[PDB]
């Protein structure tokens, strides 16, 4: 499943 | 209480240079400089350019000058301070909730300008100085062109993404990700910084 991911 | 340590200022370690036809990251200050500057809050270095390299003690990330305003994460940044030639700036705008900050943009800086041409091909510049287009796909969300895994992206918080014509259209923020690969991104528009400052 598809996430945010702070960059 | 007598031991109680303090944070440091955010420093500018470098710039993506986007002043000609290449698109390049510089870098400015090494790893000892940048440690030093981040506890006194002084930085007495010339500031060029829209799209700064910014160092915590622990992340690397990008900060974006829009309207006279240096723009970045508040997932890096925090509530952090930024070195500058008068010692550490404290921040004109926090918004934990939009995952923004904002400090005066340092003197030598340039400003990129609020996009109004309400379009949806954009690109995306990244920590690495590439310029990836994004097609547009809500108030917040764009999608690659070509999928990245997510190292790609890390530390290009706080970089911009741009219109055809050059004006800021958002902030990015966060890759949007399945089994570590960016289909897309998330990002702070620039309307929203533009209801900030007004
Ligand atoms: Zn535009």
């Amino acid at each position: 499943q598809e996430r945010e991911v702070p960059c | 209480m007598a031991s109680m340590k303090k944070k440091g200022s955010v420093v500018i370690v470098g710039r993506i240079n986007l002043s000609g036809d290449t698109a390049y990251a510089q870098q400015t200050r090494g790893e000892e400089g940048c440690q030093e500057t981040s506890q006194t809050g002084r930085d007495k270095n010339q500031v060029e350019g829209e799209v700064q390299i910014v160092s915590t003690a622990t992340q690397t990330f990008l900060a974006t000058s829009i309207n006279g305003v240096l723009w970045t994460v508040y997932h890096g940044a925090g509530t952090r301070t930024i070195a500058s030639p008068k010692g550490p700036v404290t921040q004109m705008y926090t918004n934990v909730d939009k995952d923004l900050v904002g400090w005066q943009a340092p003197q030598g800086s340039r400003s990129l300008t609020p996009c109004t041409c309400g379009s949806s091909d954009l690109y995306l510049v990244t920590r690495h100085a590439d310029v990836i287009p994004v097609r547009r796909r809500g108030d917040s969300r764009g999608s690659l062109l070509s999928p990245r895994p997510i190292s790609y992206l890390k530390g290009s918080a706080g970089g911009p993404l741009l219109c055809p014509a050059g004006h800021a259209v958002g902030i990015f923020r966060a890759a949007v990700s399945t089994r570590g690969v960016a289909k897309a991104v998330d990002f702070i528009p620039v309307e929203s910084l533009e209801t900030t400052m007004r």
